[PDB]
DNA sequence: CTGTATTTAT
DNA sequence: GATAAATACAGACCTAAGTCCTTGAATGCCGCGT
DNA sequence: ACGCGGCATTCAAGGACT
């Protein structure tokens, strides 16, 4: 499993040894440490490093967790829940749970810690991309008033939603997502340690390739066809893809090859089925486009014109509360251009 | 332009004004028809005796014309047949007209009559306190028995049945529904446009059967408290005017009981705290009739009384009863009245009695005569400005004719901007559900359907990033303008023609919905393995669930109930339960879809899975 | 204190009707207005510091006296801006009498725009009721706020933006109360970055005299004033379109990185410099204006959005140069 | 000075229904009801400064004669528009017994009725019918819209409409020849055409005009009131070249101290209501005049993003 | 617009 | 009595956001009676 | 002194915003 084989400790780690380099070299003199933003490709392995990072720092009890919930109440009499992972040395922040109340979450529990207070509690803020503007123009001094008893340490995977401000207050930590020889690497440990034949090695490249630099994805892949297969890998072991991307890969076909408004009925109805199913607007527009870049029909300028509309159409959705409407749109401007 | 005919020349003709007209338009040319006597419908039908049609005719109405043999003409014939027809329409259906209209003034006068007699014996009464003349004609010209009132007459005698077999009900404990099935309900709802007579019907039939009316107004009393007490202490108990009201006669059993009609029904307070909902836990523990009337009971402060009143719809009535009572209180009243425009005022009216006898009244004090000639400008003076309802909007806010170069100078862009404000909160989804479902008629030379969508769906995207200015943390309502051009007025000109199929109504708001529970129970996923899986909520739902399908369901599939050891220790691992199980299991989509993969698993696996769990 | 520890925006505020300049047409008419006894209700709208606030405050006290702030009701709208202030303070007022003098009832409303739709709905009536022993002044810096009924009953007077001449008058007679000297050129430039705004022009002499080493003997120069409001010069604007216009990429860089890092100018005030004098240019075809106009304005909206310095003055470059390479 | 003449307007109030110049058809149909008696329930709308809140006063007034006191309850709605006003004030006076002369009845005046709250409104329904035989309700509003339907059913619809220029005319000559003021034919049309029909705005022009400068002339009516915004805002958009448009705003918008919000406002309005154009054209510009107008709402307002609509606008026209 | 309900007509 | 005209009418109602407003419920302090 | 009795004040939910 992903988490049956997840390093604890700096030492531990594998890949990028840079970066490894980088974190023992800040964690040497822990008293002198400013406030980080851990950012790369989705399941590099950030969080992992993160949490190395404030076992080298603290003890190696940080990784004793436990769930709390913290109520709290908005502008309005609406009451509102937070389940807040904390350790004895750090706590973690998730806001992405809450929807545009993140602000008050931040400035009442950092404050409160702040107020409470190794003279430092690290705050783990897994999710910031989906910080609100004000909640991060609220943060915007919490950070430098309170650095005596708090320090920040944020993971992110693109900078851009992020103000300056924030990250021109916190130092900026490169996370290279592993390479594939370091991904399989990786698998030879796992199916090594979990007792997976495996009748060659060039299977695990594979899986390497299929994942796009992703390791989190690479054993949730490994152990998915690892039980399609009893534990034993073929070299025709098909990949196993998600749902999602059959699903976006059909919508694909579908856009190919029926250019109509009647086709766009159907495109409407499956966008709302992924919608509706905790699945994010900017990530279908993410696959859609590059799948759509993928089929081979299309030629130079039906490509340039889709991801010109795929850039205008993400900004359209960054800018926009209701997904589909920019979707639907994205949708038919890729038809008028086939 | 149009010669002059003599009267009602046109007398028992029907008379569809299809096709657009250049010399006057549709409602000149409706008015110089019904004028003559002349009846206008709006569909195409065997019975329809001319259709007329100068140019631009509907296609699909062009066949419909072809296949049932109607005779069509242009203007020039239009002009010709006034001059040509004769007085009074002779003509088979001529004669029926004419006979119609005598009956009609026959009993107007009748009506005219008996009122005089009334007002005899009242004098001679009074010779043996408000003065007549002082009274509005709306409330001296009421319904004092039911034969008087007009149109709905169906759900008049559905509410006196139920309010006549409400005792039997009650005898039988209101189970057993009956005969008209009206006797399952303990409290009845009468709903409809304001003003046909829904007070005055339930007044009415409230006095025939011999109970004691008790009126309160919702209205005035809303809260819990005093609705509570007032109508608590009024439903188990009987009337002290009803024993002191002469018991002693049998004639009447009901004297002592009570029916409560609460009027504006519809202005309750909303919310728990709110009576609206109070009244629906009331109403069905009651042991008197209650007759509730609100007059919008498609509310969403009505909600909870679908399932414990008797919903009755009063409809708006048809001109043509009203015809006999306004020819009878304009004979009265010494005013002249030509039936012809009596259908104009109705139309202008909408349906509401109570304000064409207010216009009836108002206008006479100065003009004696109400003719063809001042129809217009009375119409126009006084035309009721309902706002329309969000389907309305969606179908005219989707029509070619609207956004045409002739249409355009009928209906302005600020009307269409004022069409959007009517309702400002489902406009934008109306349009964005129905913009790609209509045969498009204004597609520019070189433009096709697809082109049109496209560009309506720009539209709609500029529109919804005002929209999310607007209703954001810097409250941006000054932009409301905007917002309602770029979300309505121009996707749908852009794709503006005839409704292809029909007007749905928006899916976003359920599909929404869905997604905020979904979101909720992975938020619960997430929290509850966050212990054993470093990841976010979206990661969780993109990653593991595939594989925690995998290590949960696929073992049911194929190792049988005896995987059952291991599928417990996976959940356990990471602090899952059933219910947790079960909303994995609904995160699928497409070609994983586990829906009908659960019911094939056998009872006895499934049963014994959940017994070793608990 | 002694109205001398004071910022020289409000220790220059006008106390009677012959210190406000510019507005001569108003001040005339209104002064005619109080002396004949036939005063309206007054709409003074206009650019934020054009003086209404001082006008108004200078009529209380030119009607009343010196006991000015007792017999009216100066209420800040921004402040209060409920119908519970209508109901009860407006109409107390307006209603009752004076506890001090007999006369009529001033009330001065700073701000009106601010004031929602049902305090203006209330005081619609509040106005015409009480017309007889009371006067009602609306002052709000934009009338598509205030509702059109409050529009009606109010007469309505523009104060204009200030021109030269007041201007230079009220620069002459602060340069007498303290012990100062303005260079013709440096009171031109003053002048041109006022914009018709006062308040810039207190402020800014305020920080010159600041600047000055010894302000005893020293004269405010253009340099002062330049350096002191961090606007660009006109030789550097000229100098950075010079440059754009007519001359290599490489050149045209250089030029206006180094005229940005020796001054330290920001970039936002060389476009509307460079707007200001490619406006006065006469042009042969319409679409480099069009062109022109439209990316500037882009440039201005993504610098008020913040970004990268460097690729917007890029940007502003290409533009520019693309825009008069449509004219050959 | 220490006292103050009254306004114009107020003096000379209408105090009988004649002196009503516009409306004649509803001013003759509120006579006649008033000679007759039994006033209907109705609503009176229009457009600000028309005559809606004299001609019910009169009405009133006429219809009652000394008994004006008692039997007229003055309640304006924007300052008592509760529920609680209902129940309390407006039911007490509807149930309040007053021995009258036999055609007339009981009349409330609700003046600016449109900002009514919905709860009194539906509240006022039944006390709108209970009492209908002693009390006479009648309402005076901007826009009727704001009136809930069925309140519309139960009074007359009586609608106003915008002043023409004779009537308008006719009333300040009568005005000018009873106070003896000077004028000329030019400065009475441009007072009318800058009253656009209110005629409480040409009354307040006339006051200023004459206390300011004391002849009724053009140029003095022009210096002390400003030409109509929407008017100078139209020329510019619909100038024929790009730099004619952009001089127009530098010299009459910019330059005259009109605010950047002002004028894409006043622009969006011009343009929702322009009818030359076409509606493709007048729809495009709207879009144009829409992303200024956020970009200023954003804090962008400067004579740049002006001048860039006035270029986006020129280009939608020249294709 | 399509689908359901009610009243006058054949 | 069934099937056509002839037409009125229902399809449906969301979550945030800032600030003012109103309405009813719950709350408090203060005056009168015993 | 000690307890209710209205009445002023504070709290909370719903609706609207061009
Ligand atoms: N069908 C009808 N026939 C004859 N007169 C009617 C009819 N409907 C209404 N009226 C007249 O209108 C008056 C008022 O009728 P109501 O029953 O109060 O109207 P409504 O349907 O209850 O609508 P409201 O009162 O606005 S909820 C009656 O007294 C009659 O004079
Ligand atoms: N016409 C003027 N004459 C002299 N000083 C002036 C004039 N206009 C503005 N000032 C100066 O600028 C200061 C601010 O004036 P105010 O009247 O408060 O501005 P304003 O016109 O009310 O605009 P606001 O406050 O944004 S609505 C005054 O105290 C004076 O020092
Ligand atoms: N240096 C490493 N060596 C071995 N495994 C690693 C390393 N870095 C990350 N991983 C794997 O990645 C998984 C967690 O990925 P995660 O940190 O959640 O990705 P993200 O960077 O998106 O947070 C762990 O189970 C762990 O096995
Ligand atoms: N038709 C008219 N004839 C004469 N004077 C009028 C007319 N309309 C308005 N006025 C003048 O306007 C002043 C106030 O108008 P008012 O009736 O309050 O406007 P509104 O109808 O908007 O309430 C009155 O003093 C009156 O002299
Ligand atoms: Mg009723
Ligand atoms: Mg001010
Ligand atoms: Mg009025």
């Amino acid at each position: 499993w992903v988490d049956k084989y997840r390093p604890k400790s700096l030492n531990a780690l594998s890949h990028n040894e840079e970066l490894t380099n980088f974190l023992k070299s800040l964690s040497d003199q822990p008293r002198d440490l400013p406030h980080l933003l851990l950012y790369g490709p989705n399941g590099t392995g950030k969080k992992t490093r993160c949490m190395a990072l404030l076992e080298s720092i603290f003890g190696p009890g940080v990784y004793r967790l436990k769930i709390d919930v913290r109520q709290f109440v908005t502008a309005s009499n609406r009451k509102l829940e937070l389940n807040v992972v904390s350790s004895p040395y750090h706590l973690e922040i998730t806001p992405s749970d809450m929807g545009n109340n993140d602000r008050i979450v931040i400035q009442e529990l950092l404050k409160e810690v702040a107020q409470m207070e190794h003279r430092y509690k690290c705050v783990i803020i897994n999710e910031a991309n989906s910080l609100t503007k004000d909640a991060q123009a609220a943060l915007r001094r919490t950070m430098e008033k309170y650095s005596k008893n708090i320090r920040l340490i944020m993971v992110c995977d693109s900078m851009s939603p992020i103000i300056a401000p924030i990250k021109s207050r916190c130092l900026l930590i490169r996370c290279p997502a592993p390479s594939d020889s370091e991904i399989s690497t990786i698998l030879s440990d796992v199916v090594t340690n979990e007792r997976i034949q495996l009748e060659t090695k060039d299977i695990l490249k594979r899986i390497a390739q299929a994942s796009n630099g992703n390791l989190r994805v690479s054993l949730l892949m490994l152990e998915s066809m690892a039980l399609n297969n009893e534990l034993a890998l073929k070299s025709s072991s098909p990949i196993i893809k998600p749902d999602w991307i059959i699903v976006i890969h059909k919508l694909t076909r579908k856009i190919v090859k029926e250019r109509s408004v009647n086709s766009l009925i159907e495109c409407r109805a499956v966008l709302y089925d992924l919608l509706a199913h905790c699945i994010p607007a900017n990530i279908i527009l993410k696959e859609l486009t590059f799948s759509l870049l993928d089929v081979e029909t299309l030629n130079t300028t039906n490509k340039s014109s889709i991801i010109e509309y795929s850039s205008v159409f993400d900004e359209r959705l960054s800018l926009g509360n209701k997904a589909i409407f920019h979707l639907e749109g994205f949708i038919a401007k890729v038809m008028c251009c086939l | 332009s149009f010669p002059e005919g003599k009267p009602n020349c046109l007398l028992g003709l029907t008379i569809v004004f299809t096709g657009v007209l250049p010399t006057l338009e549709r409602g000149a040319s409706e008015a110089l028809a019904k004028r003559y006597g002349a009846r206008v419908t709006k569909s195409i039908s065997s019975k329809t005796s001319v259709v007329v049609l100068g140019d631009e005719a509907g296609p699909k109405k062009l066949e419909k014309i072809k296949q049932l043999k109607i005779k069509a003409i242009d203007e020039e014939g239009f002009k010709q047949l006034i001059a040509g027809m004769p007085a009074e329409g002779d003509g088979e259906a001529a004669e029926k007209a004419r006979r119609k209209l005598e009956e009609q003034h026959n009993i107007a006068t009748k009506e005219a009559e008996l009122l005089v007699k009334k007002e005899e014996e009242r004098s001679k009464k009074l010779a043996a306190v408000v003065r007549e003349e002082d009274k509005l004609w709306t409330v001296k010209y009421a319904p004092t028995n039911l034969q008087q009132v007009c149109g709905n007459k169906g759900s008049v005698m559905k509410l006196k049945n139920w309010l006549a077999n409400w005792e039997n009900s009650k005898k039988n404990s209101f189970k057993h529904a009956g005969k008209d099935g009206s006797g399952v309900f303990r409290a009845a709802m009468l709903y409809g446009p304001p003003g046909i007579g829904k007070t005055t019907a339930a007044h009415l039939v409230a006095q025939e059967l011999g109970y004691d009316i008790l009126e309160q107004n919702a209205s005035d009393v809303r809260s819990k408290t005093l609705l509570n007490a007032g109508v608590k202490n009024a439903l188990d108990n009987m009337s002290v005017v009803g024993y002191f009201k002469h018991n002693e006669e049998a004639q009447n059993l009901n004297g002592k009981h009570f029916v409560i009609i609460m009027d504006e029904v519809d202005g309750m307070s909303g919310g728990d705290r709110g009576g609206v909902g109070q009244l629906a836990q009331f109403c069905r523990k009651t042991s008197t009739p209650l007759i509730l009337i609100c007059n919008e009971r498609n509310l969403p402060k009505m909600r909870p009384f679908d399932r414990v009143c008797l919903d009755i719809q009063f409809r708006r009535p048809d001109a043509n009863s009203i015809k006999s009572r306004l020819m009878t209180i304009a004979i009265r009243e010494k005013f002249k009245l030509d039936p012809n425009v009596i259908d104009r005022l109705i139309q202008t009216t909408r349906g509401d009695i109570r304000q064409v006898i207010n216009l009836l009244s108002t206008i006479s004090t100065t003009t004696k005569t109400i003719n063809h000639e001042n129809i217009n400008e009375i119409s126009k003076a006084w035309e009721k400005n309902i706002a329309l309802k969000p389907f309305d909007i969606a179908h005219k806010m989707l029509d070619g004719q609207i956004y045409s170069d002739i249409g355009s100078r009928n209906f302005t862009l600020n009307d269409k901007i004022a069409l959007y404000f009517d309702d400002f909160d489902f406009t934008p989804l109306m349009i964005q559900e129905n913009y790609l479902s209509t045969r498009p008629s204004v597609l520019k030379p070189g433009q096709s359907h697809l082109e049109a969508v496209a560009e309506a769906a720009n539209c709609i995207s500029l529109g919804d990033i005002v929209e999310k200015k607007i209703r954001s943390s810097e409250q941006l309502w000054s932009l409301l303008p905007l917002h309602a051009v770029l979300s309505s007025v121009y996707p749908a000109s852009k794709v503006a023609g005839h409704m292809a199929g029909r007007i749905n109504f928006t899916a976003w708001l359920g599909q929404n919905s869905k997604s905020a529970k979904y979101y909720r129970l992975l938020q619960e996923i997430h929290y509850h393995t966050r212990l054993g899986t470093s990841t976010d909520k979206i990661g969780l739902r993109l990653d593991y669930l595939p594989t925690f399908r995998k290590r949960l369901l696929d073992p049911f599939l194929k190792q049988g109930a005896d995987a059952i050891s291991s599928v417990i220790e996976v959940m356990d691992d990471y602090y899952l339960t059933k219910e947790d199980w079960d909303s994995i299991m609904e995160f699928f989509v497409g070609p994983d879809v586990t829906t009908a993969i659960i019911k094939k698993i056998p009872a006895t696996v499934k049963s014994g899975f959940t017994r070793k769990y608990n | 204190r002694s109205k001398e520890n004071l910022p020289w925006v409000e220790k220059y505020r006008p106390e009677t009707l012959d210190e406000v300049y510019g507005q001569n047409e108003v001040i005339t008419t209104v002064r005619k207005f109080v002396d004949e006894g036939k005063l309206p209700h007054l709409l003074f709208y206009g650019p934020p510091g054009t003086g209404k606030t001082s006008t108004i405050v200078a009529l209380a006290r030119e009607i009343y006296g010196k006991n000015y702030s007792n017999m009216v009701l100066e209420l800040n709208a921004s402040d209060d801006r409920g119908i519970d202030v209508v109901r009860n303070q407006i109409k107390d007022f307006a209603s009752t009498r004076q506890i001090f003098s007999k006369g009529f009832k001033l009330i001065i409303l700073d701000e009106a725009d601010a004031m929602t739709n049902a305090a203006q709905n209330a005081l619609r009536r509040v106005i015409e009721r009480y017309t007889k022993n009371t006067r009602f002044c609306v002052l709000a810096n934009y009338a598509h706020k205030l509702t059109p009924a409050l529009l009606s009953r109010c007469t309505r007077f523009r104060f204009q933006p200030l021109p030269q001449e007041a201007i230079e008058r009220r620069i002459a007679n602060v340069l007498v109360h303290e012990k100062l000297k303005l260079s013709p050129n440096a009171e031109k430039a003053l002048i041109e970055l006022s914009n018709g705004d006062m308040r810039r022009v207190l402020n800014v002499l305020q920080s010159c005299k600041a600047t000055l080493d010894n302000p005893d003997e020293d004269e405010i120069s253009d340099d002062v004033i330049y350096e002191c409001c961090g606007a660009p010069r006109p030789s550097d604007l000229k100098a950075v379109l010079k440059s754009i216009l007519e001359d290599d990429w490489g050149t045209a860089h250089y030029t206006l990185n180094k005229v940005r890092s020796a001054k330290g100018l920001a970039l936002i005030d060389l476009i509307e410099g460079i707007v200001k004098i490619l406006e006065d240019y006469e042009l042969q075809n319409e679409e480099t204006r069009v062109h022109l106009l439209t990316k500037l304005a882009d440039i201005e909206y993504s610098i008020s959005k913040g970004g990268n310095d460097q690729i917007q003055g890029s940007a502003v470059i290409g533009a520019i140069k693309a825009s008069f390479e449509n004219e050959t | 000075t220490l006292s103050l003449q009254l306004p114009w307007v107020e003096k000379y109030r209408p105090q009988v229904l004649s002196d009503i110049v516009g409306n004649k058809e509803t001013i003759d149909r509120l006579q006649q009801i008033a000679k007759d008696g039994n006033m209907p329930h109705m609503i009176i709308s229009g457009m600000p400064g028309i005559g809606k809140t004299t001609s019910v006063h009169c009405l009133a007034h006429e219809l009652l004669g000394r008994s004006y006191a008692d039997g007229v309850l003055e309640l304006n709605a924007s300052d008592d528009r509760g529920i609680d006003v209902v129940r309390n004030q407006i039911k007490h006076f509807a149930q309040k017994k007053l021995h009258l002369p036999p055609g007339k009845h009981k009349i409330v005046i609700l003046d600016e009725a449109d900002s009514m709250t919905a709860g009194a409104q539906q509240a006022l329904r039944r006390t709108m019918e209970l009492y209908s035989n002693s009390t006479r309700f009648a309402f005076a509003c901007n826009q009727s819209n704001k009136i809930i339907e069925p309140l519309q059913s139960r009074c007359a619809i009586l609608r106003y409409s915008k002043l023409s220029d004779e009537d308008v005319l006719k009333r300040l000559l009568q005005i000018i020849k009873l106070e003896d003021v000077k004028y000329t034919n030019d400065g009475l049309e441009a007072i009318i055409f800058t009253a656009e029909g209110d005629m409480r705005q040409a009354i307040n022009n006339l006051q200023s005009t004459v206390a300011g400068h004391g002849l009724v002339n053009a140029d003095n009516v022009f210096k002390i009131v400003d030409s109509p915004h929407p008017l100078i805002v139209k020329k510019m958009l619909l100038a024929s070249n790009l730099e004619d448009s952009i001089q127009i705003l530098r010299t009459d918008l910019w330059k005259k101290g009109y605010s950047s919000i002002d004028i894409v406002t006043t622009s969006f309005r011009v343009t929702k209501n322009l009818a030359q154009v076409k509606e493709s054209v007048r729809l495009e510009m709207i879009k144009e005049i829409g992303l200024t107008h956020m970009r200023i709402l954003e804090g962008v307002g400067t004579y740049l993003q002006l001048a860039s609509m006035l270029a986006k606008i020129h280009k939608l026209n020249n294709k």
